[PDB]
């Protein structure tokens, strides 16, 4: 996978592609089809981070995701796409809260 | 809101644009955003007065702690009002201490407090509201904290 994270306004937010920077985060979308039918993005990078990762995972309301890669955690303040902080880590768990870690 | 992109360099401004929100924070309404803090037009009179039509009450025992601080951060703090009656004064220690308090709620009346903090050593105290408005007694033994 690649690291993403859903606003449930409809944005997933992923970064990356596979190995592509991680300058690229966005869809709102746009539109409406059928169950099977295939659908549109929209194009608005952000980001163009260095640490390579392997987990995104949203603030408890999505917001304030912490990512992990290279195994340091930098977690987004994201609209912000401002730092919101970082460290290294082993192992985590958010204080489901949304507010401790 | 209708969320829109900018260009700050010269924009557009145009119809179109989408709506996501945001949950904003909480407004929680005091009781110091309407009161005015004072002392009284009568306040022998009065202060019994309130009393008479006016009076809730609550009591705590209290058996861990002997210390008025606690309560006294939430109080002078929450009400904004005046401790008093020449009762306020505490140094960096106090045998014993009374606020009886004072300021006018919105609507016109008033609300009014006394705090018979009592110390035998355990505190054991009488916290009277009274007031000159209804909702007010039950409020400020609430918004005190």
């Amino acid at each position: 996978e690649p690291a993403m994270s859903m606003d449930a306004n409809g944005k997933i937010i992923w970064a990356k592609h596979s190995e592509v920077q991680q300058a690229n985060l966005k869809a709102m979308g746009d539109t409406e089809i059928k169950d099977g039918e295939r659908l549109p993005l929209a194009v608005k990078d952000m980001g163009s981070c260095e640490i390579y990762p392997q987990t995104i995972q949203h603030n408890p309301n999505g917001r304030f995701v912490v990512v992990c890669g290279d195994g340091e955690y930098i977690i987004y303040t994201a609209m912000a796409l401002r730092n919101k902080s970082f460290g290294s880590a082993q192992e985590f768990a958010w204080a489901h809260d949304s507010s401790e870690y | 809101f209708t969320v829109k992109d900018c260009d700050p360099n010269t924009g557009e401004i145009d119809e179109e644009g989408y709506e996501d929100e945001y949950v904003l924070e909480d407004l929680e309404v005091t009781v110091a955003d309407h009161i005015q803090k004072v002392m009284k037009v009568n306040f022998e009179a009065a202060w019994d007065e309130v009393g008479d039509e006016f009076e809730k009450e609550e009591t705590f025992t209290l058996s861990t702690i002997k210390t008025l601080e606690e309560a006294v951060g939430n109080i002078v703090k929450f009400l904004g009002m005046h401790p008093c009656e020449r009762s306020d004064k505490v140094p960096e220690n106090k045998n014993t201490h009374t606020l009886l308090l004072a300021g006018v709620f919105r609507g016109g009346h008033d609300i009014l407090v006394r705090s018979r903090l009592l110390l035998l050593d355990t505190v054991t105290m009488q916290v009277t509201a009274r007031s000159s408005e209804e909702l007010p007694v039950d409020i400020i033994l609430a918004s005190v904290g």
